[PDB]
């Protein structure tokens, strides 16, 4: 799951 | 990934001039930047944006140029409202950075602290606290250094202080420093001090007192 | 395996405010009704809130209705409870839980709570300042008022009912680790006044409608 | 006139947590990317969050990922900031901010905030009790038994540990849970009945122990 | 607003004994209604919901039963894991009721408690700070009642009381009250009291001290 | 017709 803490995940780049 | 450089950290000027605060970006960042303007306080207010336009509402002193790594500012015929601190922003879909930000304030000559101290009062200290007041007055530029001394002992982690607005008479600005102990630590002690360093004074300046005296 | 664990419980005074959250493991709660319980120091437990799946429907106890709200989010697991205007009977063990069973129905009991945060309201929503004088000690002499330990901002300062304007310097308030505020209010004036003029600093904190004069003499 | 106000803001300890929330006025959150911004000490501002339309793009500043997180309400209107394992430098005034302007487009800049609220994280995360006796004498004695202990006052955070005479002394010992007090510190008070006719000859010692600032405190309480 | 009634509200009884908690409700709830166990400073667990079925892992000894306005939870063989408090529950789709909770505790004869007043120690006054301390020593039940006096005004919102968990030893509680008073507060009065009410006294006591000796 | 929590409780639906 993308997921913030306790690491941050998110792997799409804008 | 983007550092936003601000330049200068402080700008000294006088009403009716034109100045220019400089904001730099470590790459290219198109014209994406946005300048804010925040006083003491208070909420940041946004000024321009996309570079060079205007929000409904600014005064058209105020204009912005730039694009790439370099931008800037520019105040033409400044007035009392606009002394504060201005923020350059580079702003992204999902991100942003800050510059440090710059504070604009009225200019005048340099002025050594006037500094005093003030002992506990009696009162107080028979509730069991023991506040020790040190008062650095109509001193400028801003920048100053307080030093709490205990029997000659640096001082740390237990004292605060507060800087008011540049003043309406002199454009000065002062400072003042609290060190609080318990009643039982205070009386441990003799000689209190606070050491003031700033650069209208040729070294820094000590005021002191011995409890009891 | 389920578990819920809150976060941000607090000391805060009457009629401030809170934020609460909870996260989860090993399960989503995008499917479960999400839920607030309180133990309150009597020993009972109190249902506080509930927040029903897409966020649609939200039902508050009505001691907290329209204090409370309730909030989810789904995509990263959390549910909040936000309190306003807090009261001393709020103060209690938070909770929070989960409605759920083996196969989900319309209506399940708690299966999963949380250990529990700890929320405290203290009783005074106000707390007037005490005042000392900064007694003075050539030429140009140095006296003012500490205001100490109040809550909340702001005081306000004046000297001799507000004769006297020149030479004044109000602080803006520091926050001590107390959570009482605390500032200095001082005047420069002539050596030569010290026992000829009087000096009265007149304080105000209408938050907890307060004024307090106080003469600073030297000595 | 478009309006933001946050909730939330406080002291905290080191290590602590605290979640601040964002309410607004007169225009509905949904289409707007929302974020979080604060104003350290020394007077810049600095980006700490921001999250997109649908909750579906979360970014972080480097200084509080892993560590922070941001949450929006479209429904009601409110966005959260989680903020845990706090350290000093996360003292600031936080603003809630929206991003947006006149007609959108896909990058805005901060055109609306709130007034902002402030947190201020305190080095100690952790502070030692103050010993206080609780002497016996002709008010806490009666016939055959006497009571006497100590009073542990000002400590953060729980638990402290109380034995008496170093453990030889348990017969008779009553430890209280601890109460929290107005000041947002912890205080208990440890007990113990023994015979009357023993003070004068028996010292009596309790011993304090507070693990989480490894802090250890001997007290001897006597009559008077 | 469905009320929920638990009864008793403290229940005494021995290990092994057999003891029935009953739920009444003000209006027909069906089945729609469940038990939890709480332990001191632990989460609640579920036992039983829909009024008589056992959560997987519950000893049968735990049974619910009961409809419509009536229910009932009963522990056969009670055991020492088994001294809690148990709460019934209301349940509907988005919302909740709970009774007042039922604490079961272990049974034992009347005992009135050993009552002890402790004056501010001289350093903590000196501090600033006066707590006055009155301890309730090993009475059964539970319920007690303290009062403070200073000089015969009676006192409110400025103590606070921390009750025992039933001694391992004797099945009693201690309770201890603290008055906290500033220390200008504590010298503008003379007589400190407390005064306390339990069922085993047969009148109040009241202990007490005068300031200074 | 917004329903809300604060600081008004403005939801109407009843559950079934
Ligand atoms: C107001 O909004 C309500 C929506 O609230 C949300 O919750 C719904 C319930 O979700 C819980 O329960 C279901 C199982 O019942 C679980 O699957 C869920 O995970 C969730 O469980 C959690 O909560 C419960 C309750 O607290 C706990 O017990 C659990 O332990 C757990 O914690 C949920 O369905 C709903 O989502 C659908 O609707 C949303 C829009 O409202 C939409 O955003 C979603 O995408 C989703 O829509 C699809 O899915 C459903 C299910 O297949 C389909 O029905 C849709 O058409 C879509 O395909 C929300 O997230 C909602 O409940 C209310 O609806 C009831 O009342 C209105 C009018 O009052 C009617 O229009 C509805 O038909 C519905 O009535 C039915 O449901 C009630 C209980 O659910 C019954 O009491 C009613 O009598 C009636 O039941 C009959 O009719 C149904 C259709 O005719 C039939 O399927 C049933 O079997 C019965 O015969 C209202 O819209
Ligand atoms: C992964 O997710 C992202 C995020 O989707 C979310 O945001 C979308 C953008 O919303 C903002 O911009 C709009 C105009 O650009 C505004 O109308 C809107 O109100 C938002 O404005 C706020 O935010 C901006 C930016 O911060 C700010 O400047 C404003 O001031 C406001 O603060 C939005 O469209 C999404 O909604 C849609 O999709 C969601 C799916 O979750 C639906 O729920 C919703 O109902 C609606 O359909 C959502 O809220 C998303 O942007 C991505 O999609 C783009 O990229 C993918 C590939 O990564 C493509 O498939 C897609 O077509 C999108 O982009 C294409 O066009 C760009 C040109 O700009 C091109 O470069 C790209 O390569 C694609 O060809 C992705 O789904």
């Amino acid at each position: 799951i993308x997921r913030s803490i306790p690491w941050y995940t998110y792997r799409w780049l804008p | 990934a983007v550092v936003m450089t601000q330049s200068p950290s402080t700008l000294s000027a006088s009403v009716g001039d034109t100045i220019t605060i400089t904001c730099r970006a470590s790459q290219s960042i198109e014209t994406w930047l946005a300048w804010y303007q925040q006083k003491p306080g208070k909420a940041p207010k946004l000024l321009i944006y996309k570079a060079s336009t205007l929000k409904t509402g600014v005064p058209s002193r105020f204009s912005g140029s730039g694009s790439g790594t370099e931008f800037t500012l520019t105040i033409s015929g400044l007035q009392f409202d606009d002394f504060a601190t201005y923020h350059c922003q580079h702003y992204a879909g999902y991100s942003a950075t800050f510059g440090q930000g710059t504070r604009v304030e009225i200019k005048r000559t340099v002025a050594a602290p006037s500094v005093f101290i003030f002992p506990p009062s009696d009162e107080q200290l028979k509730s069991g606290t023991a506040s020790v007041v040190c008062l650095l007055n109509n001193f400028y530029p801003r920048e100053a250094k307080v030093q709490w001394k205990v029997d000659n002992a640096l001082q740390s982690g237990n004292s605060q202080e507060s800087v008011t607005e540049q003043d309406s008479k002199d454009s000065t600005y002062s400072l003042s420093s609290t060190l609080t102990l318990s009643k039982a630590d205070y009386e441990k002690h003799k000689v209190y001090a606070c050491e003031v360093t700033h650069q209208g004074l040729s070294s820094p300046v000590t005021k002191s007192f011995n409890r009891g005296e | 395996e389920v578990q819920l664990v809150e976060s941000g419980g607090g000391l805060v005074k009457a009629g401030g405010s809170l934020i609460l959250s909870c996260g989860v493991s090993n399960f989503r709660i995008s499917a479960h009704t999400m839920n607030w319980v309180r133990r309150v120091p009597g020993g009972g437990l109190e249902w506080v809130a509930s927040i029903s799946t897409s966020s649609t429907y939200r039902d508050y106890a009505d001691a907290v209705k329209g204090r409370f709200t309730v909030s989810r989010d789904d995509l990263e697991d959390f549910v909040y409870l936000q309190m306003h205007k807090m009261r001393v009977e709020d103060t209690a063990i938070y909770y929070c839980a989960r409605k759920g069973s083996d196969r989900l129905s319309d209506n399940d009991p708690f299966d999963a709570w949380g250990p529990g945060t700890v929320v405290t309201v203290s009783p005074a929503s106000t707390k007037g300042p005490s005042v000392f004088p900064l007694a003075p000690s050539g030429g140009t002499a140095a006296l003012g008022c500490l205001v100490k330990d109040y809550f909340p901002e702001p005081v306000t300062v004046s000297w001799n009912s507000g004769a006297l304007t020149s030479g004044v310097h109000t602080f803006p308030a520091v926050l001590q680790s107390s959570g009482l505020y605390s500032l200095s209010s001082v005047v420069t004036v002539p050596s030569s006044s010290l026992g000829t003029q009087t000096y009265i600093c007149n304080v105000n904190h209408k938050p907890s409608n307060t004024k307090v004069d106080k003469k600073v003499e030297p000595k």
